[PDB]
């Protein structure tokens, strides 16, 4: 398994055992993600929310041929310390899944 | 179809079967939505648990970098083997199979497992708890994203 | 099946006083059970709620005992006794069609006393 | 016999009648009587009776009736969303209009004929009930945006007064009408 | 004429006969003879002939016949769902019923009138075949509850053993039946 995030937490994940990579822009993160995808092996990739809000949009055609790989968005270093409310993610996901967007 | 009385009765039977099938499919869709509205709550809970886990992992990592310095961590970090015992099993959900992920690397495989540096050991502890808690979010979200397509197919 | 003059021959002073509500409750419970029995073929018994499983068992018990009577001769009291014995499988409180006074007088009798000779 | 209105006698009758009060068997199973299907029924005598209505009953009667019919029409447009997701997950305003439609149905369209005092209703009673319902709906819609006790709006004691007007005598009707109107005022103006 | 069963001759005959063997053109197209439509056929002599069957064939023959008819009815009931959502949407307990119904249709009901051996079948041979099919079904129904998937049960070699019991000669059948019965027991205890 691997992760693309800020360089400080990337080496922490490498200490934890994940092939972490440091990045600060969307283009390099997407290019390295699609570099990791093409080869068979680990199917789990974690990306910070500051690099790729929609991980499926980058490999949308490779995902159409195989839905097996798992891509998980995650909070960054600065995002974690400032914090947020996770209800917006649910509010977006319900629109993504059933379209009616409404969830009280 | 040639017009006969027998064909008329056959067509009316087909109409009755179609109406019964529609009435059954609506119940199936209702059951799927009922499961979905609890799976989404479980995903919501796991998402905010992962936030606290990540935050207290990052705090320990930053303190280990600051006080103990980069060199104490890099004494082991320059040669850490990655995780390779990744589980790739599958489990059924309403007629489709979805995977669950797990690792089985041991604890003391890395160089110097002794906890002489306190902050470097605490960072690894918090990161271990982080890694063990992430699979909940992963499994719940990948189940939710398939229930959401089963509902769409039924509709 | 339907009878239109049924409500004039039942009640107090003719047959027993709980006849109509018991008939309505049996009708509704069987109507639920027959649809749940076909939903089971798709979703299985594992995805059901507990009361849906109660209805699923009630439908089979109904078809086994209330309808399939064979060549027996049953009086109205015996038929009402069996009808109340079938409704005791459902928990009290789901019986929305029956008044509390009748439930407090006839609910709870076991089917085991008729199980020896159905 | 076929249920559908394409039966030849029904087709011949439909072309020479002014009013058409279709009944439905499903509303009888819910024991809501009379079983009038308000989505299929129609009448062609409203516009001609409008000059009689405003000169005799009340000037605001046709607009109030149209508001009641519009509110009934709005609730029928939400029946798809209720079929996928539960009514509790719906929006607060959507739940408001659904509860208003339910109140309108169960306390305005219900009249039991076997019942002794539920079988007759005059015109003034109906006008007062419609006026009270519209006042309650408008004040509750404002109070939702007021943002106080928005879930406890559904259990106000005014809803008892709305249902009480169904069984009030015609001679006692103006007193209960004043009571209900001033209760609406004292609830919505001065609760919070 | 034209296979229309509402013909006056057919309806005249239907009211005075004690047995009725309706044929199907769709089964005759796919060469599934005798092509008797099981859904539309009936016989009124089933109950009066029960004492003879108990004395002359076996004591439990009517129970086996009723079990076979019940299995066919259950298979006919499930085919409404297969036309709706395909055969792969069913649970294992229903896939087993579908496969057992297919086995019964292809092995027991199908008969060849021009074959050397399959042209004539005595009563005890049919009893043995029915007993074998019911024994296989009762083994599989219990093996399902042990967590065994159906898609490996159908691959057992005893499926070919049952399916070719038609062509066994009448005098060789008492040994074939006793060997297949032991093979049925031995096949499932080592399954899982």
């Amino acid at each position: 398994m691997a992760v693309i995030a800020d360089p400080e937490t990337a080496q922490g994940f490498r200490l934890a055992g994940l092939e972490g990579y440091g990045a600060s822009s969307a283009e390099e993160a997407q290019s390295l993600l699609e570099t990791l995808v093409e080869r068979g092996g680990y199917a789990l990739v974690a990306v910070d929310e500051a690099l790729l809000p929609d991980p499926e949009r980058a490999v949308e055609r490779l995902m159409r041929g195989r839905d097996l790989p798992v891509l998980l968005p995650i909070a960054g270093l600065k995002e974690a310390f400032q914090g947020h409310d996770v209800e917006g993610y649910m509010r977006e996901l319900v629109r993504k899944t059933i379209g009616f967007d409404i969830k009280l | 179809v040639s017009p006969t009385r027998m064909n008329l009765l056959q067509r009316r039977g087909q109409l009755r079967l179609a109406q019964k099938g529609v009435d059954l499919l609506k119940k199936k869709r209702d059951a799927l939505v009922a499961e979905f509205f609890g799976l989404v709550r479980e995903a919501m809970e796991a998402r905010k648990a992962l936030d606290q886990a990540a935050k207290e992992a990052y705090a320990a990592l930053l303190l280990a970098q600051a006080f103990d310095g980069p060199e104490v961590v890099a004494g082991a970090a320059l040669g850490v083997p990655p995780l390779e015992g990744v589980e790739a099993e599958v489990e059924n959900v309403w007629g489709s199979k979805v995977p669950r992920l797990k690792a089985t690397f041991p604890d003391g495989a890395l160089l110097s497992p002794v906890g002489t540096p306190a902050y470097t050991l605490e960072a690894s502890r918090a990161f271990r708890r982080y890694a063990e808690a992430l699979i909940r979010v992963a499994n719940t979200e990948t189940r939710l994203k398939k229930i959401g397509e089963e509902i769409k197919k039924t509709t | 099946s339907l009878s239109r003059l049924m409500n004039n021959g039942v009640g107090k002073g003719k047959t027993r006083e709980d006849h109509k509500q018991v008939s309505d409750q049996l009708y509704s419970a069987y109507a639920n059970g027959v649809d749940i029995r076909k939903l089971v073929a798709i979703i299985g018994e594992d995805a059901l709620t507990e009361n849906d499983r109660r209805y699923l068992q009630f439908a089979d018990a109904f078809e086994r005992f209330f309808i399939n009577q064979g060549q027996q001769n049953r009086s109205i009291e015996e038929s009402l006794q069996i009808a109340w014995a079938l409704l005791s499988m459902l928990p009290q409180g789901e019986l929305k069609r029956i008044s509390k006074d009748h439930i407090g007088k006839y609910y709870g009798q076991k089917l085991e006393e008729i199980w020896g000779a159905p | 016999p076929g249920g559908d209105m394409s039966e030849p006698v029904t087709q011949s009758t439909l072309r020479i009648v002014g009013a058409f009060w279709r009944l439905d068997a499903s509303l009888a199973f819910r024991r809501h009587f009379p079983a009038i299907n308000w989505n299929g029924s129609y009448s062609l005598f409203t516009s001609a009776l409008d000059p009689w209505y405003r000169e005799n009953v009340a000037e605001d009667y046709p607009e109030l009736r149209d508001a009641i019919s519009e509110l009934l029409q709005r609730e029928a447009g939400l029946q798809e969303i209720v079929q996928l997701v539960g009514p509790d997950a719906l929006q607060d305003a959507e739940r408001l209009v659904i509860e208003v439609g339910r109140i309108i149905r169960e306390d305005f369209l219900q009249q039991n004929a076997y019942h002794e005092v539920d079988a007759y209703c005059s015109m003034k009673k109906a006008y007062g009930i419609m006026k009270m319902i519209l006042a309650f709906y408008k004040e509750a819609e404002a109070a939702i945006k007021r943002g106080v006790s928005i879930d406890e709006i559904l259990q106000l004691p005014v809803l008892e007064r709305i249902g009480r007007a169904r069984y009030v005598s015609e001679e006692e009707f103006p007193a209960y009408f004043e009571e209900a109107m001033k209760e609406i005022q004292g609830a919505f103006k001065a609760l919070a």
